[PDB]
């Protein structure tokens, strides 16, 4: 009764390459975030990078302009020590967002 | 192991204390609640100790000992007051001060003196209650010296002040079985209720702990081994923010013992609170509820053996404690995070308010019963 599993992901702002994304920490302590974004629906493997627990936003740079885009935000709980590499995952909460293809000015 | 009449009266301090509990739990101003039941139990015995005819006969009543003989009550309780302050672990801590105020007219019986030092280890000392600062700094320096700085104030204001007043001051640390790391600590929201959030440090562990999630009732208890396995902490909380009144009524002796069976060992990703709680109770209108209404009235006590001051009742009861929250515990054996049985821990996160009890498991014995809704903190406001 609560799932183990981040909030409210949401892109900020997007450039035709960038998307500035937020959201809200799942229960329980949160060494890293686990970013993954890939192309939708290609079967090209998702790239992936992490951010520490202490921030809820993340920069995803080197995109292609107007090309839709699956983003997915896993938390990385640690079992005791903070430091230690013995940690599980949380579910993970995802988004669907296209870039745009020109920026706001020219 | 307890002796027979120590072992009734223990089952009868654990039925007293759910009782008063659930009063408190009524009463709408009340907020954190925190009873031992043995010093509760201690408190009617003294009462039975320094009264005569129906003043001292009800404080007996409450503990359904009329079977048993006067002295059979002092022991039996005087026997379970010394047990649980033994046989609860070296690296427990639990601090516990009792002590009788009366006004500067009083001279107390050197035979109640005698035996309430003996069985309930009570102190006395003699006050005038009207000199408020002198009054109300006397009773909170020797609750503060008594749990060393961790309950520095038993209360604000002495309401009644022309009688006698019992206090009981305690602290109480849970020293897991299995600590938590101290450096796993984050700040975040404690949802008092659906609309008023109280900003706390939270500590954080996963292990393998008795659990017990229903679905239909919507609760999530755990059950998490104090140090040597001699006792227990019993968390039962909603799984959202809620009053607790709907659990509470659930509560009972033979429903904790149906969950408690209910439990499995399963990986468990705790968080809770951490810090000091500090809950002080005036038992004195929730104990006439019960029973007790002789000893607390002016006119009716009768407090003759206690001293011959005659028309001396029993003004207060206070049950303050202080009950710390930290990391602290023993270490233990880390390669259990690379076993099968800890891949994917359920959580239980205690970000609102819970029902919990302390559990003796030696003699199967309530150390405490309590309810987490206000801990320390200010309320939060992000967007104004």
């Amino acid at each position: 009764g609560v799932s183990d599993v981040p909030r409210d992901l949401e892109v900020v702002a997007a450039t035709p390459t960038s998307l500035l994304i937020s959201w809200d920490a799942p229960p329980y302590y949160v060494r890293y975030y686990r970013i993954t974004y890939g192309e939708t629906g290609g079967n090209s493997p998702v790239q992936e990078f992490t951010v520490p627990g202490s921030k809820s936003t993340a920069t995803i740079s080197g995109l292609k302009p107007g090309v839709d885009y699956t983003i997915t935000v896993y938390a990385e709980h640690p079992y005791y020590d903070p430091s230690s590499s013995y940690y599980f995952s949380s579910k993970p909460i995802s988004i669907n967002y296209r870039t745009p293809h020109h920026h706001h000015h020219h | 192991a307890l002796s027979p009449k120590a072992a009734t009266l223990a089952e009868r301090s654990a039925g007293l204390a759910f009782s008063l509990y659930q009063a408190m739990a009524k009463d709408q101003a009340v907020e954190n609640i925190l009873l031992s039941p043995v010093v509760v139990a201690s408190s009617l015995g003294l009462v039975s100790l320094g009264g005569k005819a129906t003043t001292a006969s009800q404080a007996k009543a409450v503990l359904s000992a009329e079977q048993l003989r006067d002295e059979e009550v002092h022991a039996g309780l005087g026997e379970l007051l010394r047990s649980l302050s033994n046989s609860t672990a070296r690296n427990v801590t639990w601090k516990l001060g009792s002590r009788l105020y009366g006004p500067s007219s009083v001279s107390f019986a050197e035979d109640f003196v005698r035996s309430s030092k003996q069985h309930y280890n009570c102190e006395h000392s003699k006050i005038n209650f009207r000199d408020k600062r002198s009054a109300l700094q006397s009773i909170n320096e020797w609750a503060a010296q008594t749990t060393d700085g961790k309950l520095p104030e038993v209360t604000k204001d002495v309401e009644r002040t022309d009688g006698a007043l019992l206090v009981n001051a305690m602290f109480f640390k849970p020293h897991w079985d299995e600590k938590f790391h101290h450096k796993m600590v984050d700040n975040r929201g404690f949802m008092v209720t659906r609309s008023y959030t109280v900003g706390v440090t939270m500590m954080h562990r996963t292990g393998l702990y008795n659990y017990y999630d229903d679905e239909k009732e919507k609760l999530q208890i755990v059950e998490m081994p104090l140090a040597h396995k001699l006792s227990s902490l019993i968390i039962l909380m909603p799984h959202h923010v809620e009053p607790l009144e709907r659990l509470e009524k659930l509560l009972t002796k033979e429903q904790l013992k149906i969950w408690m069976g209910k439990m499995q060992k399963k990986a468990v990703a705790i968080s809770l609170p951490k810090g000091v709680v500090e809950v002080t109770h005036d038992l004195q209108k929730h104990l006439a509820g019960l029973g007790l209404t002789e000893a607390i009235d002016k006119n009716k006590a009768d407090l003759s053996r206690m001293s011959g001051k005659k028309d001396l009742y029993l003004a207060s009861v206070f049950h303050a404690t202080a009950f710390e929250w930290d990391t602290e515990g023993n270490p233990f054996d880390q390669d259990i995070y690379g076993r099968e049985e800890l891949r994917s821990p359920k959580l239980f996160y205690a970000d609102h308010p819970f029902i919990f009890l302390v559990r003796d498991t030696q003699s199967g014995s309530l150390l405490f019963i309590g309810r987490l809704v206000r801990p320390k903190g200010d309320k939060m406001r992000d967007e104004l």
